[PDB]
């Protein structure tokens, strides 16, 4: 198996090889990805953070 | 020794000491239902032990000319007592069960009884009786009550089900040799979690006379069986208001 | 794909065949596995169950399909007379397939042991009896009297205060299967008879009535195997569903 | 703090469905031998009463011995919960150039195992299941023989709209994945996934599933759900070239990964609308014939 | 390539099939990925945004079509008089599925959970209120006085200096799917309702106008689930690009 | 246009062309056509004795 | 948005309840699969037009 | 081989690998199955159990 790639597609969290019919590489199945969220900002947009002890209003 | 059992309540009660034993289920372990599942992710609730105890509903007679009886499942209680309102105003319901039927017999009298506890049951109704025209069944074989129904034929179950092929269920067996009394025991079981008490029919039980009645003239032409059930731990979810829609 | 040239074994009608196949949605997740009873992995496990069995319903009537527990019981000669006789093979089309046991083996042709059988009694206290339970393996005409009883052997059996009387039919079978042929006039392949017979009387006091009749039950064990599944060959339908 | 003590009388250790009874596992078995006759006690095993387990206090076989028996049998792959299919006729349709039944010039048919009882019945004596499902459609001549037409298969999702016309939207399916199909091509072959709606295909079901008080209006909903089921499948020619030859079509079915419950005992009588109650009760027959005596055929 | 016999799954006009693709020109580097807002991967992620609900839209009037925020408020009796009530359902048509949450729900079959409601309040100063905002969850007929919202467990409601009133509804479904049928009489099956109520009046002083009307809000949270797209509906074209 | 229909053993014999034993509902379907390789179907030892 | 009480009690007249989940989100994103069945469209190309 | 599966239906005995001629991966076969059988609860419901040695009835 010599033969590498020529994709720059990132955001891979597992190494994985590919064997394509044709004769580039990356038509194969693309692999097993997770699920990521993080909505904190579009309901919060809080800068004056206060401690974990202390309530956050007055 | 752990056929035991202690019951009163209202002004009288029926407790065994001797009886003809107990009937064990699927050798297991107590638990609850399942909780993080449902539509709504609110917490539950536990009734307890609040209402759940013994009133008979019905004692049957057994006659020379029987042709078979039953009844539906849950709907014996479900429109009577305080359980009968909650199950109304309530939407889902779960809860254990043991039965226990009285079924006694004399010295004089010979003969057998064939009751068959048959669940998940799709009831076969009268249906116009033949069928083949289209006058459908009134309510009143939806909703008897209190009185159950009566079947049409013992061999086909009005569905036809022939008898000898109806060993699946726990069968028992009312004899003088054998009992003086008879044990059910069954769990709740449903192929889908939630439902409502008015929509769904669970199922019933049957009872078809396996041997006729007989006796030479001059004693009692009919023998009385009585039935009763109490459900265990039970509990209701999709608490609300008195509201049936 | 790298080319090749032709074999036998696509362009051809097939049903026996079985064929990788493509779903056509992605990444579904239906209701996971609940715990219900019912389920079986094998047929073999559930002929360990007790099955009723009707021998004797001779009557041909709707009326009688009220009552067709009856076998015959009468004020007897009580001299060893034949109360009822009926052959060791499951398989036959009538009531044997009627069990579900025996609706199984309908469907099937080969067999692989015998079954388990026994017979319940509804008696009075004082009310007893005795009766004759006797099997013969294949080999012989029909019996005649207890001295055929004793060629046969079987387990005596007695009504005392125990009602269920377990007779246990070992694997009698030489062959797994037999020459092929058709319907006919070859019934001399016997298979066996069991018989049933009265000693003294059906015996009650005075005040009880003289009628106790009762059904079978029968049963299959592990050492009995059974498959090769035929198609159906009795089924009614004037019309089907469009 | 920790002072009353009403509510420790719990149970914890949920493992099935609700009970009140409990056992516990043991590590390792037991086993038994086989012997000759002797009066002895302790360590009698040897034979079985599948209920009893042992001798009444009346002999049972004081009088005479038994034997033994070996064996030579396996049972490995005996099974036939998946491999139970055989040979069996099935079923077809046609679709005819002129004709009456079809005025329109396709056919839409509602996918179901309802297709004909008199083998469904045998794959009906279970209520609850989860199973795969095939089908195949071989196209040919009515006369049987084979002719090079242009013929194209499209699939009709649960929820589409009925096609009343030659021209109706549904022929868009915009979520419905296409099939590279052609008479040259071999006939139809498509897997069917379990998309049921609850755990399992109702059919012995008492219920309503339409919400509302419950009236004569609403009773046809009893096996044929217009909205609960998995949709139907319209087969038309598509294209400017128009068959010049009727056709016929033949369905096949077959069963995968197989997975069932609930048993439910043998069917002797006849229906006469999907799964109806209803029987010929004036003309019951048993299900087996039986004959004036038992001793003698 | 190696021979091989001829196998089912060719020749036939796919659709749902997904297959390896030949790309045209090799070697291609289109702009590299830039990071830019509204990348979703999920709408469940979308589901947990403030969503702007309008219920009662009465009018069918094109100058309607301006003030569509209203509801009745006036020189109320203040006697527990029913102000509007609206069933829990959100994936009915009309101006429910009008949200983007209620409109991707319009697409799908399934639901699994409920929603998250509150209402604001735009009042003055001394200007306040005492109305009551109640849910009840399918299983009875209409409600009738404060009696019915005292058979609803709910959250009681006031106008104090908070406008916000959080009302959630919890995952209360028993059924995940129900029984296939079609569309007719089979309105027995009731979904909840929710009703609202005045105490005392719309109670402003002196030199205050007696109108203050305003819109409902709602959204999502991670509970429930929705997928089981269908297609398309409701769209207007009366030509198509050519 | 052509195809084979298998005869498993215990099936009725046909005796019409619109017999019961088309549909053999426990024989498997083999996909062949004229244009498709003539039939090769293999047969193993399935004697009762 | 407040995520605690009011300086005016909310709930002081009854309580809550809890739920419980057995649904799975793994695999229920649509973003490529949400393609689904619906007609789209041809062309013709006559011999005489 | 860098790739997964979306499959949940647990019940195997044996770690064992598929490969499949479509993108999906568990349409290969299935793997080999043996035979568990239990109709103790079936036929024997006794809750009163004695020890070894002692008989079952009085």
């Amino acid at each position: 198996s010599h033969e590498n790639s020529n994709s720059a597609t990132e955001g891979s969290t597992i190494n994985y090889t590919t064997i394509n019919y044709y004769k580039d590489s990356y038509a194969a199945t693309a692999g097993k990805q997770s699920l990521k969220q993080d909505p904190d900002k579009f309901a919060n947009p809080v800068k004056d953070i206060f401690t974990e002890m202390a309530a956050p209003l007055k | 020794s752990d056929r035991v059992a202690q019951l009163t309540i209202g002004n009288s009660t029926i407790t065994t000491q001797e009886a003809a034993n107990i009937i064990v289920g699927y050798g297991e372990w107590p638990s609850y239902c399942s909780d993080s599942d449902a539509t709504a992710v609110d917490k539950p609730t536990r009734p307890d032990v609040s209402v759940n105890r013994f009133y008979t509903l019905d004692t049957k007679l057994w006659e020379k000319s029987s042709k078979g009886w039953y009844w539906k499942f849950p709907d014996v209680l479900t429109e009577t007592g305080v359980f009968g309102q909650n199950a109304q105003f309530h939407y889902l319901y779960r809860s254990g069960f043991c039965i226990h039927v009285q079924c006694n017999a004399s010295k004089f009298h010979q003969g057998a009884l064939l009751v068959a506890v048959l669940p998940e049951y799709v009831i076969g109704s009268v249906a116009g009786g033949t069928g083949t025209e289209d006058t459908h069944p009134p309510y009143k074989q939806t909703q008897p009550g209190a009185d159950g129904f009566e079947l049409q034929h013992p061999y086909v179950l009005d569905a036809g089900i022939p008898i000898s092929q109806l060993t699946v269920c726990p069968h028992q067996w009312i004899n003088l040799r054998t009992n003086n009394c008879a044990t059910i025991i069954v769990p709740y079981i449903n192929a889908l979690p939630f439902d409502s008490a008015l929509n769904h029919c669970n199922f019933g039980l049957l009872v078809v006379p396996i041997s006729p009645l007989d006796y030479d003239q001059g004693a009692t032409p009919v023998i009385p069986i009585t039935i009763t059930l109490a459900p265990m731990c039970s509990e209701f979810a999709g608490l609300r208001q008195a509201v049936t829609q | 794909g790298f080319p090749t040239e032709l074999k036998p074994g696509t362009n051809q009608f097939l049903t026996t065949d079985d064929g990788v196949s493509a779903p056509i949605l992605p990444n579904f997740h239906p209701t996971p596995c609940i715990h219900i009873p019912g389920e079986v992995r094998n047929l073999l496990e559930l002929c360990q169950v007790e099955t009723i069995l009707e021998v004797n319903n001779v009557p041909t009537n709707a009326t009688s399909l009220m009552e067709r527990l009856r076998f015959p019981v009468s004020a007897q000669a009580g001299k060893g007379e034949l109360c009822a006789v009926f052959r060791a093979d499951p398989g036959r089309s009538g009531p044997w397939q009627s069990t579900l046991l025996g609706q199984l083996c309908g469907y099937y042709t080969q067999w692989s042991g015998s079954l388990e059988v026994t017979f319940m009694f509804t008696g009075s206290f004082m009310a007893t009896g005795k009766m004759l339970i006797a099997y013969t393996p294949p080999g012989g005409p029909l019996p005649k009297d207890r001295a055929t009883a004793m060629l046969g052997t079987h387990v005596i059996w007695d009504f005392g205060l125990q009602s269920s009387v377990t007779l246990v039919i070992p694997w009698i079978s030489n062959t797994h299967y037999r020459a092929h042929a058709r319907d006919g006039v070859f019934d001399y392949y016997t298979t066996g008879l069991v018989s049933i017979w009265y000693q003294t009387n059906y015996v009650v006091p005075i005040g009880a009535p003289n009628t106790a009749y009762i059904i079978a039950l029968a049963a299959a064990q592990k050492n009995f195997t059974m498959k090769l599944c035929k198609d159906a060959s009795d089924i009614l339908q004037t019309g089907t569903i469009q | 703090g920790d002072r009353v003590a009403d509510v420790i009388e719990s149970s914890i250790g949920d493992s099935v469905s609700r009970a009140l009874t409990r056992a516990l596992p043991a590590p390792t078995g037991q086993d038994t031998q086989v012997s000759s006759h002797r009066l002895d006690t302790g360590k009698v095993p040897a034979l079985q009463a599948a209920e009893i387990g042992a001798s009444s206090n009346a002999s049972d076989e004081s009088m005479i011995e038994t034997r033994c028996v070996l064996n030579s049998h396996s049972t490995a792959e005996t099974t036939l919960d998946s491999f139970f299919s055989r040979a069996g006729l099935v079923g077809e349709i046609d679709l005819p150039l002129e004709g009456t039944t079809n005025p329109n010039g396709y056919a839409n048919w509602d996918i179901d195992i309802t297709g004909y009882a008199q083998m469904r019945r045998k794959v009906e004596l279970f209520t609850y299941m989860r199973f795969d499902a095939e089908f195949t459609f071989v196209a040919c001549t009515p006369t049987g023989q084979v002719v090079p037409q242009l013929l194209q298969y499209m699939f009709v999702p649960p929820g589409a709209p009925e096609p009343d016309s030659r021209e109706s939207l549904a022929w868009q399916t915009a979520t419905n994945p296409s099939v590279f199909v052609k008479l040259s091509d071999p006939p139809a072959q498509v897997s069917v996934p379990f998309m049921s709606p609850a755990s399992a295909y109702q059919w012995f079901y008492d219920g309503y599933p339409t919400f509302g008080e419950h009236k004569q209006e609403k009773d046809l909903e009893y096996g044929a759900c217009p909205n609960n089921m998995m949709g139907t499948f319209s087969v038309r020619t598509v294209g400017t070239s128009k068959s010049k030859y009727p056709l016929v079509i033949r369905i096949y079915m077959r069963m995968k990964h197989v997975r069932a419950w609930i048993p439910r005992p043998m069917r002797n009588q006849n229906y006469l609308f999907k799964a109806n109650p209803n029987y010929a009760g004036n003309f019951i027959k048993p299900t087996g014939a039986s004959r004036t005596a038992i001793t003698t055929l």
